[PDB]
RNA sequence: ACCUCGGGAAAAGGAGUGGCUCUGACGGCGCCGGGUCAGAACUGGAACGGACGCGGGGAUCCCGACUGUUUACUAGAAAC
RNA sequence: CAUCCGGUCGAUCCUGCCGGAGCGCGACGCUCUCCCCAAGGACGAAGCCAUGCAUGCCCGCUCACCCGGGACGCGGCGGACGGCUCAGGACAACGGUUGCACCCCCCGCGGCGGUCCCUGCUAGCCGGACACCGCUGGCAACCCGGCGCCAAGACGUGCGCGCACGGGCGCGCGCCCCGCGGGCGAGCAGCGUGACGCAGCGACGGCCCGCCCGGGCUUCCGGGGCAUCACCCGGUCGGCGCGGUCGCGGCGCGCCGAGGGCCCGACGCCUGGCGGAGAAUCAGGGUUCGACUCCGGAGAGCGGGCCUGCGAGACGGCCCGCAC
RNA sequence: CGCUGCUGCAGUUGAAACGCCCGUAGUUGGCCCCCCGCCGCCACGAGGAAACGGGAGCGCUCCAGGCAGGCCCGUUGGCCC
């Protein structure tokens, strides 16, 4: 694709700019309005960040029904259970192959 | 041993075993292809080294097994085999006699002379023109006339 | 052609299926599973063209999705399902259970059986291998891949699975005097027992099997399926593979009509 | 790109072949890339031990080595092996520009240091030959390994009738 | 192309060439001579038979086949 | 499904062709009551294209609003199949028969699920970082820029059990050969040890393996015409060592040798030349055609080149040169 | 159209035996051994897509078609190429 260089000209016309210093002179229209946020934390982890707490959550900024962004990253009693449980059968797999692996040695040194 | 470019070592065989008690280990590799197929004492007891001899190299002889004559064995470790076959018309209850000249690799092991039966057995591709290496030879009387032979 | 082929058309597809010419540009294409597509008929065959139980392949997938059917007693949903020799297909809601084997002529043929046949399935042992750090392993004709095999159980042996376990109940051996069904092949559902194995060595094993009629048919060991030690110890199909004449198919055929 | 199919190639009798189809992916060959030998590590680490790997058919990764340093030299007889840095590449059957650029390719003679080998002079009867080396830091081996498709530089100590030949190649120098 | 099969022909046309740093060959070995012919890097204002020495070429037609010879001191020719 | 007949003479018997007579499968003329079945811009223009359409579906992630109706976006898989055409290509493609102890593979099926470290865990579960979105623009159009918010089964890391464990290494059969075998027809596989390396996957568990399916090659036999084409080829033919590929191989290179193919037609040229299953006509033997339905190949104006992916040298993807 | 001739054409005179001889490739070679190995050979099998072409059976009203159908071999759709 057709992109102008990364240098200014005299052809450019539009320009981008942030504000890097202000200090005095405050801007007429740039510093005179701060914009909220147009979303809140949804993350958990920075939900509790934004508390300075570090499952509790729950509670959320509400915008009129009051709408909550769903929770994310939380860890659900359900959740809790879910990674305990799949932790205990990967243990029961490598109890069960490993009884195996024994068994079928000493069948082996049965026939020699 | 200076006109060699590079030593040519068996690949089995370990050059450390070339030290004392050469009796504990075997410095020859010798595999016995089946298909009732001998390895010959020659390759068993060979200077030779061959990476494509199916008796002291590492190819195997598997896929079709077929005997021709010898045409030429001009090239190096290399043998053109003229298998001859007949091709039946039906306009003409007649057959056409016809030969195809197949390239095979020549063990070091066995002598030929052009004339000779050999036996030739399907390889990985060796090089362009060979997949087939000799695994038997018959001797012929060099003054064997000719005779188209389906072998 | 750039990948691997999703599509099958009617004339391409095997005559065991028994796929009428005009039926469609289409023919079902299986999906891969524990049979080949030449060794397995999809389970849309065997529903809206064997048993009529779904009348369209939408009204398949319903019956199927709702996991009505069950294959190996597994739910088994898909609709391109292969289903092959040995599978059981039962429907518990119709409460219909069937043992698919292979009939005389060579279509596959969904056989009533028992739920003591239904516990059981049939495998045979196509190879033994030391796969995954040098465990021994078999592979059965329907993709099942069984770690520790039992160290005797040789190759081309019949195994019995448990399904719900799926542990090997028994071997039974490939060995002259054992009752085999070739599957596949000019001879297909033909049932005997070996009287001869001819080793061929660097090509194909010829095994030889005898009738009770005493009509001997010689087939690849492949296709030959050992069924058990001296009696098939599974449903045979109704005609037990005893395989009939031309001339005497003629006279079913008229025997079949007269009684219309 | 590069391609291995015989289509572009003359048929046993000489003649032209015909070109029935455009190049496929599966008959791409790729650019060959000599594993350089670091002998200028004094001179400067900004040449590391680089690399690099590449997708190929099916997704089985290839390590590409463009630069190495060092490898695990094996001594067969005496069960001695240790990671050693390479100091040189000293004869290559194929040709002698891999020996000057030094480039590591399978069963490029090369001389390694013996300083991890040093331990080895303490026990005697253990080939004077290897013994005699060890003591003067540099161990004539070969690479065992093909670095453009493994990506190391693994090799084995020349010992016994192959010593005596490639030492007799490099004896006049 | 043509041809008296000898030629035409250096036909017509192209490409390379320096310096360094190496590697092969080739005899007389322990030794010990060779100076040619290859091949590779690396370099340099895009340079190299760097002066010098040293064909421009192709298609025709006429005449005399040719190498020769000649009017020293105006004709070297197709003349002799 | 075994047929002839008219034409050289003044007449005759022959040879010999000419013309008829049958069928096909296209064109053309003329004419047409009804129903059934049915090919259909292939035929020296693979010339060229206006217009519309031919590839979507899903919701893991909703503080878009209809309240979960969920828009979009992100993520996933499919877009490599199918549809089309027959230009190229004459030991090729293709058809039967082989091998891979020289290989690659998404989906699914059935197995399997131990993953050293140091630093440094948060595992009751971690980061940051964008898209949509809002705000502000340039822009004939195409196309997108900045700033700000905020998520995923996405991304980046990572809590793992030293029979830890991906790759590749080094070493470990023989004693003339063949006869238990994890496995074979065959020394193959697997592993034991010594070093290297530290792969994957573990932030809603998959590396891995068998099977399947498709592919890559590969073995044998068949695989146009022309001699007003008789000699041809020099990576051409072998060997050796590397590289490269999914892998074998002159596939490529370095080096050595001089081979290789031919009147059983090599080689060169030519083809209004895709091949096969087939079709037309026909006693038998045969002849001719193989654009098209199914199968395999090839190509999307022509040459190349590429990215993504498990698979495309993809053209309803991109980059470039030419023609338009 | 036995006017391409394998079946199955013609060459004294209609078209047509090379002027002759040697001779390689090629093609072709008498008789003989019963009982053996290799070949071709003939038979029969395996195994390899159907469609098509046959072809079993079935009255789409007949038919070209199709694989149907009818309370039925486990109703079929065999079998061949």
């Amino acid at each position: 694709k057709s992109i102008r260089g990364c240098i200014v000209g005299p052809d450019l016309h539009a320009l981008s700019v942030v504000l890097v210093d202000a200090g005095d002179k405050t801007l007429p229209g740039l510093t005179d309005v701060v914009v909220p946020k147009r979303l809140v934390p949804k993350r958990a982890s920075k939900i509790r960040r934004l508390f300075g707490l570090p499952p509790k959550d729950q509670m959320l900024v509400c915008e009129l029904k009051l709408k909550y962004p769903k929770v994310q990253r939380v860890v659900t009693d359900e959740k809790y259970a879910r990674k305990q449980r799949v932790i205990a059968e990967k243990k029961e797999i490598m109890r069960k192959s490993l009884q195996q692996l024994e068994e079928y040695k000493a069948l082996l040194s049965r026939m020699g | 041993n200076q006109h060699e470019r590079a030593y040519h070592k068996q690949s089995q065989i370990f050059q450390g075993r070339f030290l004392r008690k050469d009796n504990a280990r075997c410095l020859r590799f010798y595999k016995s292809i089946g298909m009732g197929y001998h390895t010959p004492i020659t390759a068993i007891n060979g200077t030779y080294i061959d990476k494509k001899c199916p008796f002291t190299g590492n190819v195997s002889i598997r896929g079709r097994i077929l005997r021709g004559v010898v045409h030429s064995a001009k090239m190096q470790r290399s043998i053109i085999v003229r298998r001859d076959y007949l091709h039946f018309v039906q306009k003409y209850k007649r057959y056409e006699r016809r030969h195809k000249h197949v390239a095979a690799h020549l063990s070091p092991c066995f002598r030929v002379k052009e004339g000779d039966i050999v036996t030739i057995g399907e390889c990985r591709p060796l090089s362009k023109t060979i997949r087939f290496n000799v695994i038997k030879v018959e001797p012929v009387s060099e003054a064997a006339k000719k005779r188209f032979s389906p072998f | 052609a750039r990948g691997v082929r999703k599509h099958l058309k009617r004339l391409n597809a095997p005559k065991h299926w028994l796929l009428d010419k005009m039926g469609g540009i289409w023919a079902p294409r299986p999906t891969n599973g524990p049979h080949g597509l030449r060794e397995c008929i999809p389970l849309i065959l065997i529903l809206r063209n064997r048993l009529h139980y779904a009348n369209t392949y939408a009204e398949t997938s319903m019956i199927l999705q709702d996991k009505n059917v069950l294959i190996d007693g597994k739910p088994r949903t898909d609709p391109t399902f292969p289903v092959g020799f040995m599978d059981v297909f039962e429907i518990p809601k119709v409460h219909k259970t069937f043992r698919v084997l292979y009939d005389v002529k060579g279509r596959f043929t969904l056989v009533p059986i028992q739920s003591n046949e239904a516990g059981f399935k049939l495998c045979r042992v196509q190879k033994i291998f030391l796969g995954d750090k040098g465990m021994p392993y078999l592979s059965t004709h329907d993709a099942r891949t069984i770690r520790f095999p039992h160290p005797d159980i040789k190759t081309n042996d019949t195994i019995k699975i448990n399904l719900k376990t799926g542990k090997i109940d028994e071997w039974y051996k490939f060995d002259i005097g054992k009752i085999v069904m070739v599957t596949g092949g000019r001879n297909c559902g033909r049932i005997g027992t070996i009287q001869a194995i001819d080793k061929h060595m660097g090509s194909y094993t010829m095994i030889r099997m005898k009738d009770t009629e005493g009509t001997e048919f010689l087939t690849r060991l492949c296709n030959v399926f050992v069924i058990g030690n001296d009696s098939p110890a599974v449903a045979i199909p109704t005609t037990k593979g005893i395989r009939p004449d031309i001339i005497k198919n003629r006279e079913l055929r008229l025997r079949s009509i007269a009684k219309r | 790109g590069i391609t291995h199919d015989k289509m572009y190639k003359r048929s046993k009798t000489g003649a032209v072949q015909g070109k029935w189809h455009k190049k496929r992916k599966y008959n791409l060959g790729r650019q060959p890339a000599n594993t350089k030998l670091i002998v200028k590590v004094t001179s400067k680490k900004n040449e590391g031990q680089k690399i690099s790997t590449i997708r190929c058919r099916g997704g089985n990764i290839k390590r590409r080595a463009l630069r190495l340093s060092h490898g695990s030299f094996a001594w067969g007889s005496a069960d001695i092996s240790h990671k050693a840095r390479i100091l040189q590449v000293v004869y290559n059957s194929t040709s002698n520009e891999l020996v000057r650029t030094n480039t590591l390719v399978k069963g490029c003679v090369v001389q390694i240091d013996s300083a991890p080998f040093k331990s080895a002079l303490s026990n005697d009867t253990l080939d004077k030959e290897i013994l005699d080396q060890i003591r003067g830091d540099h161990i004539l081996a070969r690479i065992s390994s093909r670095p453009g498709q493994v990506g190391t530089a693994d090799g084995y100590i020349l010992e016994g009738p192959e010593l005596l030949f490639y030492q007799k190649k490099l004896a006049p120098k």
